């Protein structure tokens, strides 16, 4: 469910 | 300009400012994508929709988003692109790779006519909020307000050509019209990656690879 | 608006007034293939073209300028298109034949859209011409004369938006935001007329067919 | 393309 854009759209 | 006041989608822009040229513009591209999330947050308003949303509007956008970055980046260069790692793709380095259809559609229809109508970053910030703000993406949970969003940054613009360029009046349409070539290309854009993956004669690293990959 | 008057255009769309699911999609398309030539001389400046250009603008145009007609013509209509042979194709009619994503589509992003701010017949029609004036055509001898009567068009278009609209003046650019919609959906479309037309199972004609010829 | 041309020239 595409980790990375999710960790980097909270800081 | 009170709810998408133009000085803060320009400082956004430049607050993100910068062998196989196929790897290499891939290269870039993934680079590209992380610090497409920071322009994104800093965006008006954009970082206040649920996260859900947030998702789609940059999975949804990032081949236009970052091909309006690139294109608007190299009204300076003749004939060809500066990458944002700095090196320089020119037209015959594209052709001599098989890309030069694609290429040549982004220097003849974007890049050129960026240049010819010397578009400025606050416009270009502008093109760029209005293709993020789509309302038109599958999924979305409040599409209502990402389109009254959508609005907002259009007022806005117009009332900065009015201001800006009162000599050209049908500058503001000029800009809008520059859409569907972009949405062409970017489509476009996104088989040729497509292709590079299925083939896998390419490499492509970990965020490119993610957003290349099915909802 | 003496130079391209709305009037003429919206005389232009007023001349032209009009068993599987799909094949009957493709006999209307292929009737209002016809017709569209029809409608694009009487699209003021057009004829005066060099008749190797008019060629060129009507191969580069007729899915989203075909899209666009019959999108308006359905806004009557509740879930489903007017197909002008005369019959409603409703949705599931649509999905149950497996055309369901790009039919739900236009419902979605040009139907709906065009119900939804009532977009009147002249305002079509200059969205159309818009579109038949697109520059970025590959091959066109003159460029910049397509190019001219494109904002000759859209000039006319906003000064019809601020006179007969004055209350909404965000109406000018909410019309030319549903062509980067047109263009997207118009390159869908097209994708499957040509997996019709190499599977063999769904009769194409002639005009249609040419159309759907490698340049 | 013949259709065409034969519909545009009349
Ligand atoms: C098929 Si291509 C080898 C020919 Si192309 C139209 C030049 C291009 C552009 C992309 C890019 C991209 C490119 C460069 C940057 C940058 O700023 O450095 C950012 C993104 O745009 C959409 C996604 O990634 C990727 C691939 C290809
Ligand atoms: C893949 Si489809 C079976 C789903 Si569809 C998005 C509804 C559609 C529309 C077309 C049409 C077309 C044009 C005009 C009329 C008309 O009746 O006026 C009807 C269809 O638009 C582009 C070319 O031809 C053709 C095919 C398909």
């Amino acid at each position: 469910k595409h980790k990375i854009l999710h960790r980097l759209l909270q800081d | 300009n009170e709810d998408m006041p133009v000085e803060r989608i320009l400082e956004a822009e430049l607050a993100v400012e910068p062998n196989d040229p196929v790897t290499n513009i891939c290269q870039a591209a993934d680079k590209q994508l992380f610090t497409l999330v920071e322009w994104a947050k800093r965006i008006p308003h954009f970082s206040e929709l649920p996260l859900d949303d947030q998702v789609i509007l940059l999975r949804a956008g990032w081949n236009e988003l970052l091909i309006a970055s690139f294109s608007h980046r190299s009204i300076a260069v003749k004939d060809g692109i500066l990458l944002a790692t700095g090196l320089h793709v020119h037209r015959n380095s594209a052709h001599s790779a098989g890309v030069g259809a694609i290429f040549d559609r982004v220097l003849t229809e974007l890049v050129s006519k960026m240049r010819d109508m010397q578009m400025d970053k606050t416009e270009l910030g502008c093109l760029r909020a209005i293709v993020l703000f789509n309302p038109d993406s599958k999924g979305l949970s409040n599409p209502a307000e990402v389109e009254a969003l959508r609005e907002k940054v259009y007022a806005s613009l117009e009332a900065y050509c009015k201001h800006k360029y009162p000599e050209q009046p049908g500058r503001f349409a000029k800009l809008l019209l520059r859409l569907p070539a972009l949405r062409s290309i970017g489509l476009k854009c996104l088989e040729h990656l497509f292709f590079f993956k299925l083939i896998g004669d390419t490499p492509i690293d970990t965020f490119l690879m993610e957003m290349l990959e099915a909802p």
